[PDB]
């Protein structure tokens, strides 16, 4: 398995974790009080 | 005519005077005097 | 007034003025049958909190893309599929 | 090659005076002179000594042009904006006959 | 504050989108935030510290447990000569058949990339010959990454909240980390090389089931308490030493017997050892030089305000200068940015000439990498620096606080300063270049034995004041009959002058007219950075042409078309410009290094000697030549290993061209193309049932400005580093 | 008290046969800048959003986009026209709010009835340094 | 918006405010100078930072002063 | 037929032949960004469809394993992510823009003056319904494509 761990954690890290901190960072932008 | 030296002695029209001048010096310097790397004169 | 000679400040309508206007937004009713109209509300109304679509998304997404990218063979990616080439020893010996 | 630039031996810069054929030194020129005067006819260095002669002769006298038509005699306003006579002279009496005198040279 | 900038209401009561790259940069310029207090700031700075070292540790982790999980560490340690390392195995599903071949290296199963920075080499120097040693590393330095956190966030609390009076206890704090966070860490290292380091490269390996039984020494601390101290400098691996077995290896750990280590061609661990100690002693001692709690010790106030010459020479002196230090923290970071920046450039000139670190000498590409990333980094620190000192002047500097004082007395002559550094950078620059240019003119006419070549006869007394016998001055080392020669005549001199000159390692090269030529570059870099940063810094707070600068803080865009023109007038831009000399200037230092040291390495030092002294060498010698396997990294037919390396370096000249689009093009021209743009959004159907939230803006003046920089030195550092990288690796000399 | 606003009537707009530089959805949210000038004759200017229009003799009318736009107009106006102009600004909600001379009076003629604010009575080297204002609201130039 | 003053070295020329393209300043009466007039700066949100304004100011430095502050659609000069 | 706007020459547009004629302005009426009085879901139902097909299209034929026999499954499965993606960025939009229950800010006019009812397509709930459709749509033309790929790749070009 450790050798399909990248396969499992670049696809992860370098796709998702800019879906996820793109997202909710454009929502903190885009926010009201 | 006054102004006509007016005019030669300008900056710019001068400068190529001068720089003329000083390039034919140092031109005649490099041709009768060419190829110097050191002062050789009391050396 | 609006429409009077060459007026476009109405003060009272100041949608007209501002030209706040549906240039295209054609109020005419569904033209879509009834029948798949129903049908497709209550097969996409789960898509309806946009919060847990968001969430859905997301998850789903990544789960795809980490079982695609785990299940596929080096057959769809070379880099799987590994060197199967020996390995050049590099200048001065290999440093 | 053609070439019609020589450089003075003062400082090392001769090298820039090199084999480009001919029995001669110098520059090789990326103009198109040579090429423009071998569809001229010229075949000889005669004939473009008196074509400098000539063209500085008709530089003094565009010198001259625009010494007179400034200081002696200035055009006013309605000569230009005439464009009318303008067009048809520069299309037909520069355009047109300058074509026509050239084709007389090539023929 | 309502919107996403919660530390300014200025940016979040901002339509347009400028907020959000304003929130972004300033989010870190503490002092500038809306409503805070001294107390916060300095708060908010030590739990930013917590963070960057935890992102430290996290980082050093990553490199660990990447080199134990993916590399071929315990491969290396075999034959590092001849097994190449492994910074991290690569999974890139673009990848190609031909480049999942092309990057199998050091005997790995997959792909993976070459470590350039030297780890391999300093784990191997310090012990940590498995790769559990290094997970055990990685996950250690993961709980101290943990720790870190906690603690800037219970430090953060109002609970454990340290006070303004608790941050500027600057004598103290000057105690403690000298001789704690220096003396007793280098002595801690120490207790490392002397219990593992040293009997790792001696052969057994110590670690934590065993280090309290094995003697570092066989009479252990006997020789320590009773003052005999020479036992243990007995047998100090004699000349025979295989690096990580006891063949001709010795007891000793710590000696001066200078100079390299055979095998490795780097320092030995039993000088690195004593020399830890030493400096350990040395910064214990002077760690109890300030005045604390205990009645004892130095007041820096009064030091400062004792050191005033009589004479008025520099009038005030130091008066008022603590107050106008501990209460400013960019002068704080200025002077540290200053220290670090030196001793970064000193990190590199020593690795690479002394290094430290076992057989990274014989490899060629980290020994390059790493000088060129600490003298770019130390570049960087130093302009930083200096944009602390200017941010200093204009926000935190009192002029009656320090009225006639050392600083006072100083903003006085700043015109003198930039006239002479001026004077200097024009000398040096028109001399310089002009010599470059009859070089390669008289090369050019075909003439070489009519160029200025002028034999750095200083440096080489230097390097003759060093035991250099290339150049026949026999003073000072040379001269057998010199009394330095004979002081340490038997202590370091025998391995440090068969180190010297030894012509194939890299200390004191044999330098030439070349090397006179490019450091008057270099010369030209410093002065000419230095100025435009000193000019900036002093001008900070006014000038003749906007003597009311320090009203507009440190980075304003200008100040109008008015009074002639003031583009580019603020500190910030002389920060600017003078980043894009530094980036020229370390250029210069990189390429004059890696020309010098490929030369060395391939044989061919005359290349350097007599191609370094006319530019066109330069252009074709060093970039036209080197650069010759890097762009055939991928050819129509077929790639290598140095595929990555074009690509980056393309991609590099991409961005460095990019930069000039924001610093040639600036603001008008993208704001009415803008404008544009938003009328056809606005007005082509099926886009306008969408609508920006942010009103979209082109990039104000000094933030575009900083956008061109970064593109152009991402650029210039991208580029140069394929292009060392793959030059060095391309043949490895 | 002493000048009222004028309250802009239904007045007819010039004659301009339409350009792309006009009231974006900036004024379908925020204000807008309506400006009312008088003319004696039926003559032709240009516009601010591009373009040439032909003004109405008498009262006109022009909702252009911004402050700029019709203060630049009214100063071509009032300099190569030599016409007495007044502009508005005309918020979503509906109100009108006067604002070029606020006293009847171009801000030239230095006319008594209006008060002075950003006023520092010093020169501009006597403002204290930042430090003097550190972590405090007040920057560099409201003491 | 941006924050514009006027200083008490200011002439009364009048050129501040004929220069000024967005009605951000008014001359008001004033006893410092021989014209007795000076310039004011009420209507500062309407400021878009153009600084000609002080591009006019004819004094030893200036006597109008323009701030660069937190910038507004209005003080943007966007149309959008 | 070059007059501005509703005859409006100060706002910034034109009733040109390419926006507002009997065909173009009937076109862009009647599809299913603008049918602003249905209810959005059957809107997004539409728009995913038509662009699940459009972007099974460049998939297939045109990406990394076009030539392989994974072409069209891994490429209308890449299609299918694609629109998942634009089905979350729709979503941050309709949170981003409006939030959860005030009127719609589109316009109530139309060009003949009519106080129309508003778009509740701008709306949260209704932008929420027009994303719900816009995946559904999207991924049932993904895998319709994929399906007309299959059983019929006889009539359409292969090259
Ligand atoms: C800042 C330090 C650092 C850096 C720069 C990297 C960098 C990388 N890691 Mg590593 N990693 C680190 C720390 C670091 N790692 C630590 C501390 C752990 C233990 C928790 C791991 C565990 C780890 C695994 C298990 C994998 C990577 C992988 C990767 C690669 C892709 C990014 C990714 O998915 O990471 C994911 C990393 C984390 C979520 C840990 C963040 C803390 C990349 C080369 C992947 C790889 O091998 O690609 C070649 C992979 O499969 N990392
Ligand atoms: C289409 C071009 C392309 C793309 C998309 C990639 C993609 C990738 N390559 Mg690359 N590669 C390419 C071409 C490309 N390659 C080419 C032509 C070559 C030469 C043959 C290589 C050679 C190569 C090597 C040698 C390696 C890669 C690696 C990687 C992976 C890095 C892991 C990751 O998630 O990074 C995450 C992104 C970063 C680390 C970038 C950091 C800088 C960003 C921009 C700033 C972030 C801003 C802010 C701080 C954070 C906010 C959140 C943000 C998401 C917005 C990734 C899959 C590595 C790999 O496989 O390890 C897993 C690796 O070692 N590639
Ligand atoms: C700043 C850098 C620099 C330096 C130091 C030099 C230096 C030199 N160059 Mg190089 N060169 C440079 C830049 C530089 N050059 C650049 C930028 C170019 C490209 C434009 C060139 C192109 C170039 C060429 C192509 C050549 C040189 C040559 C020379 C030599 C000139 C010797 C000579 O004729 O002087 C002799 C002295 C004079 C001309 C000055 C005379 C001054 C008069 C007489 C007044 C003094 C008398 C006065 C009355 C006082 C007397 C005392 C009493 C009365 C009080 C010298 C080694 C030449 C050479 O021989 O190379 C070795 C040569 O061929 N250079
Ligand atoms: C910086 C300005 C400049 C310079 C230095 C040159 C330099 C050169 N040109 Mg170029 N050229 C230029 C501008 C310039 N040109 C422009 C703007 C035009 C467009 C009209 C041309 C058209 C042009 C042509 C067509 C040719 C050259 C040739 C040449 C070379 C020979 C010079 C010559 O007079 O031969 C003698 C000149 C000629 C044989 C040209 C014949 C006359 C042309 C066709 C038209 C007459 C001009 C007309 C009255 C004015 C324009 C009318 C209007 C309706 C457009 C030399 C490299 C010639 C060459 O390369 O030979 C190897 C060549 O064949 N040039
Ligand atoms: C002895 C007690 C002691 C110790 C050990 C420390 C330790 C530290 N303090 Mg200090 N502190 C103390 C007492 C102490 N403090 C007291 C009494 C106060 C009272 C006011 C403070 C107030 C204080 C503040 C206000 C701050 C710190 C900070 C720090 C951290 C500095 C950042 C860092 O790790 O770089 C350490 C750097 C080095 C050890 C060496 C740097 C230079 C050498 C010479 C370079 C050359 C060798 C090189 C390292 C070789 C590398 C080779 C290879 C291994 C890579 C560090 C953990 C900062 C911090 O991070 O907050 C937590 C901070 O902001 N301290
Ligand atoms: C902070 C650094 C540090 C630490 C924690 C230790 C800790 C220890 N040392 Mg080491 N040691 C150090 C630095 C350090 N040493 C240095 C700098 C030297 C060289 C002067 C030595 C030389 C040394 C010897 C020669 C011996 C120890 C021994 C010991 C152990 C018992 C000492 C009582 C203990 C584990 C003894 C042991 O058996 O282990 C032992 O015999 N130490
Ligand atoms: C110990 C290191 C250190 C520390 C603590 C700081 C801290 C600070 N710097 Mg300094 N700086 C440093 C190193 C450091 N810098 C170096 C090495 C340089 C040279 C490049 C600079 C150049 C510099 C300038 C020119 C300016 C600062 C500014 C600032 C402040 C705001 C930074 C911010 O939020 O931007 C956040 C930045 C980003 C999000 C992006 C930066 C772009 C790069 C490409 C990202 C990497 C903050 C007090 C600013 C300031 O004080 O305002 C008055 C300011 O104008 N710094
Ligand atoms: C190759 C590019 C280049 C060159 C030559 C220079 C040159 C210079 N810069 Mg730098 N600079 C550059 C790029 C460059 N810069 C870039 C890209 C930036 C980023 C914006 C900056 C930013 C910058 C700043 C911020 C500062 C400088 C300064 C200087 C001057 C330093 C003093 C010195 O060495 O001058 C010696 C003279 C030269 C190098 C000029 C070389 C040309 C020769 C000698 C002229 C003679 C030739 C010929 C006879 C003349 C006739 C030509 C023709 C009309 C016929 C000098 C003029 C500093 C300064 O002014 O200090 C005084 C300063 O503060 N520059
Ligand atoms: C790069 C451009 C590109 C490519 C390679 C394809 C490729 C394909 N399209 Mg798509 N398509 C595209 C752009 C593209 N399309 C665009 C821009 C449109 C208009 C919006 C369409 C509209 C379209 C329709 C309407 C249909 C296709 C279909 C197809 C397939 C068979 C066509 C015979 C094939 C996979 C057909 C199909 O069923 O796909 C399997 C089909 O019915 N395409
Ligand atoms: C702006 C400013 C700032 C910053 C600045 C800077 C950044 C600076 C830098 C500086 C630097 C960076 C410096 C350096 C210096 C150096 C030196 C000064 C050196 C010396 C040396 C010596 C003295 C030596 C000796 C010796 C030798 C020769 C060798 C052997 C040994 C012996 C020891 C014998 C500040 C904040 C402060 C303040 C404000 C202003
Ligand atoms: S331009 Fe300056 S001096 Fe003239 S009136 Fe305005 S503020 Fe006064």
């Amino acid at each position: 398995t450790f050798n399909n761990l990248p396969s499992i954690f670049v696809p992860l890290v370098g796709l998702v974790f800019p879906a996820i901190a793109m997202a909710s960072l454009f929502l903190h932008i885009q926010k009201n009080k | 005519m006054r102004d006509l030296k007016t005019y030669l002695s300008v900056a710019p029209v001068l400068s190529t005077l001068w720089f003329g001048s000083l390039a034919g010096l140092l031109i005649e310097i490099n041709r009768l005097f060419p190829d110097a790397l050191t002062f050789p004169f009391f050396s | 007034k609006y429409g009077d000679k060459s007026v476009y400040f109405d003060l009272e309508d100041l949608g007209n003025t501002t030209g706040q206007w549906d240039v295209y937004g054609s109020d005419a009713p569904s033209p879509y049958n009834p029948l798949q109209s129903k049908f497709f509300e209550t097969f996409a109304a789960p898509f309806t909190k946009r919060g847990l679509l968001l969430k859905f998304l997301i998850l789903g997404g990544g789960s795809l893309l980490t079982y695609v990218s785990a299940n596929s063979t080096g057959d769809v990616l070379p880099i799987k599929r590994g060197p199967q080439e020996p390995p050049k020893l590099g200048p001065r010996g290999k440093l | 090659g053609p070439s019609a630039q020589v450089v003075w031996p003062i400082v090392g810069q001769e090298i820039l005076n090199g084999d480009v054929g001919g029995g001669f030194r110098g520059i090789q020129i990326t103009s198109g002179f040579f090429q423009i005067w071998r569809a001229s006819g010229i075949t000889s260095e005669l004939q473009l000594y008196c074509t400098a002669i000539g063209a500085l002769v008709f530089a003094a006298l565009m010198l001259f042009a625009g010494w007179f038509h400034y200081h002696k005699a200035a055009p006013k306003l309605a000569w230009f904006q005439d464009v009318e006579s303008m067009l048809n002279h520069h299309l037909a009496g520069l355009l047109g006959l300058g074509s026509l005198s050239w084709a007389g040279h090539q023929v | 504050a309502l919107r996403f900038p919660r530390f300014s209401q200025g940016l979040a009561q901002d339509p347009t989108t400028r907020r959000i790259w304003f929130g972004i940069a300033t989010a870190h310029d503490f002092e500038s935030h809306d409503d805070i207090t001294e107390e916060r700031l300095y708060q908010n700075i030590f739990a930013s510290h917590f963070g960057q070292l935890a992102i430290i540790f996290l980082w050093t982790s990553g490199n660990l447990f990447h080199v134990a999980w993916q590399g071929n560490f315990e491969t290396w340690v075999q034959d590092p000569l001849h097994v190449r390392p492994i910074a991290h195995a690569i999974w890139d599903p673009h990848f190609g058949q031909p480049a999942v071949e092309a990057f199998t290296r050091g005997g790995a199963l997959g792909p993976v990339n070459i470590a350039y920075s030297g780890v391999y080499q300093w784990w191997y120097t310090i012990g940590l010959r498995t790769n559990e040693d290094l997970y055990t590393g990685a996950l250690f330095l993961l709980f101290l990454s943990a720790l870190s956190l906690i603690g800037g966030w219970l430090h953060l609390q109002p609970k454990w909240k340290p006070r303004v009076s608790w941050f500027k206890n600057a004598e103290s704090r000057l105690n403690h980390h000298l001789s704690g966070l220096f003396g007793v860490s280098s002595l801690a290292w120490t207790g490392h090389l002397v219990h593992v380091a040293i009997p790792a490269s001696r052969g057994e390996y110590v670690r934590w089931n065993n280090f309290l039984n094995v003697l570092p020494h066989p009479q252990g601390l006997g020789p320590l308490f009773t003052g005999q101290w020479n036992l243990y400098a007995q047998n100090p691996d004699s000349s025979s030493h295989l690096f990580g077995t006891s063949q001709g290896s010795g007891t000793a750990i710590l000696t001066l017997l200078g100079g390299f280590h055979p095998q490795t061609q780097s320092l030995w661990l039993t000088d690195m050892a004593h020399h830890h100690l030493a400096i350990a002693i040395l910064f214990l001692i002077a760690g109890h030089m300030y005045r604390t709690n205990f009645g004892i010790g130095h007041s820096i106030k009064d030091l400062l305000e004792a050191h005033i010459p009589p004479g008025g020479r520099l009038g005030r002196g130091h008066k008022g200068l603590y107050d106008t230090i501990n209460n400013s923290i960019h002068f704080q970071l200025g002077l540290a940015l200053a220290s670090l920046g030196v001793i970064t450039s000193l990190v590199a000139q020593h690795m690479y000439s002394l290094p430290a670190y076992a057989f990274i000498a014989q490899d060629f590409t980290t020994q390059a990498a790493l000088y060129t990333h600490h003298q770019y980094i130390a570049g960087f620190i130093m302009t930083g620096a200096f944009a602390h000192g200017a941010i200093f002047f204009i926000r935190d500097y009192n002029p009656e606080q320090n009225e006639d004082n050392v600083l006072a007395r100083m903003l006085d002559h700043k015109e003198a300063i930039i006239s002479h550094l001026s004077w200097a950078s024009l000398f040096l620059g028109f001399h310089t270049l002009g010599l470059y240019v009859h070089n390669d003119v008289m090369l050019a006419f075909g003439t070489p034995e009519k160029q200025i070549l002028i034999e750095p006869i200083f440096a080489q007394w230097i390097q003759s004041a060093h035991g250099k016998t290339s150049y026949g001055f026999d003073v000072l080392l040379s001269s057998t009959s010199g009394p330095a020669f004979n002081a340490g005549r038997s202590i370091w001199l025998p391995g440090w002058l068969n180190a010297i000159n030894e012509n194939s390692n890299s200390l004191f090269l044999t330098i030439g007219p070349g090397d006179f030529l490019v450091h008057h570059a270099i010369a030209l870099g410093l002065h000419t950075t230095t100025l435009i940063l000193v000019k900036g810094a002093l001008d900070a707070r006014g000038s003749k042409l906007m003597p009311d600068k320090k009203d507009f803080g440190y980075s304003f865009p200008c100040d109008g078309p008015g009074r002639g023109g003031t583009c580019d007038i603020s500190a910030w831009d002389a920060f600017y410009l003078a980043v894009f000399w530094m980036l020229n200037t370390i250029g210069w230092v990189t390429f004059y290094w890696h020309w010098k040291h490929i030369t060395l390495w391939q044989g061919n030092v005359s290349q350097f000697n007599e191609s370094s002294t006319y530019l066109m060498g330069w252009l074709r010698d060093y970039l036209w030549l080197n650069s010759s396997q890097l762009i055939n990294g991928y050819n129509p037919f077929g790639m290598n290993s140095l595929s990555v390396w074009a690509w980056m370096f393309l991609f590099g000249h991409l961005v460095w061209a990019t930069g000039f689009m924001f610093l040639i093009s600036w603001r008008g021209y993208w704001q009415e193309l803008i404008e544009t743009l938003a009328w056809a959004h606005e007005r082509t159907p099926l886009a306008n049932l969408i609508r920006w939230k942010d009103k979209p803006v082109a990039l104000s003046i000094v933030q575009a400005r900083l956008v061109g920089l970064a593109h152009f030195s991402v650029g210039y550092i991208f580029t140069y580093a394929a292009f060392l990288i793959a030059s060095t690796s391309g043949k490895f000399g | 008290g002493f000048t009222p606003p004028q309250l802009d009537p239904n007045t007819p707009s010039p004659i301009f046969a339409g350009s792309t530089g006009g009231l974006l959805r900036k004024a379908q949210v925020e204000e807008f800048y309506v400006i009312t000038w008088n003319s004696p004759k039926e003559q032709i200017f240009e516009m601010p959003t591009g373009g040439a229009a032909i003004m109405r003799e008498g009262p006109n009318l022009l909702k252009l986009a911004r402050k700029e736009q019709c203060l630049a107009l009214g100063t071509r106006l009032r300099s190569k026209y030599k016409i007495t102009y007044q502009f508005y600004r005309v918020f979503p909600n509906g109100e009108v709010q006067y604002l070029h001379p606020k006293d009847g009076v171009y801000p030239e003629k230095a006319n008594p009835g209006r008060e002075g604010v950003g006023l520092n009575m010093r020169s501009i080297g006597k403002n204290v340094s930042p430090i003097e204002v550190k972590f405090t609201g007040k920057q560099s130039y409201d003491l | 918006s941006h924050s514009v003053k006027i200083y008490d070295t200011c002439i009364g020329c009048t050129q501040c405010v004929r220069a000024c393209p967005t009605d951000v300043l008014e001359m008001i009466p004033w006893d410092g100078c021989k014209a007795k007039q000076i310039a004011s700066a009420p209507r500062t949100e309407d400021c878009v930072g153009c600084k000609r304004c002080e591009s006019a100011c004819p004094t030893d430095f200036l006597s109008v002063r323009v701030y660069l502050w937190h910038e507004t659609t209005r003080s943007m000069g966007l149309a959008y | 037929v070059v007059q501005p706007i509703n005859g409006d020459p100060f706002i910034g547009s034109l009733e040109t032949p390419v926006t507002s004629s009997p065909l173009i302005a009937w076109y862009l009426s009647n599809l299913p960004g603008y049918r602003t009085a249905v209810n959005p879901l059957l809107r997004g139902v539409e728009v995913g469809l038509a662009h699940g097909f459009f972007l099974v299209g460049p998939f297939v034929k045109a990406g990394p394993l076009r030539n392989t026999a994974y072409a069209g499954s891994a490429g209308s499965l890449a299609a299918a992510g694609l629109v998942v993606i634009l089905s979350m960025c729709l979503t941050i939009y309709g949170i981003s823009s409006f939030k959860e229950g005030e009127p719609s800010i589109a316009p109530s006019l139309t060009l003949t003056g009519r106080k129309k009812q508003p778009d509740q397509l701008q709306t949260a709930d209704g932008w929420a319904k027009f994303t719900g459709g816009f995946f559904f749509g999207g991924i049932s033309g993904v895998t319709w494509a994929y399906f007309l790929l299959y059983v019929l790749d006889l009539p359409y070009f292969v090259k």
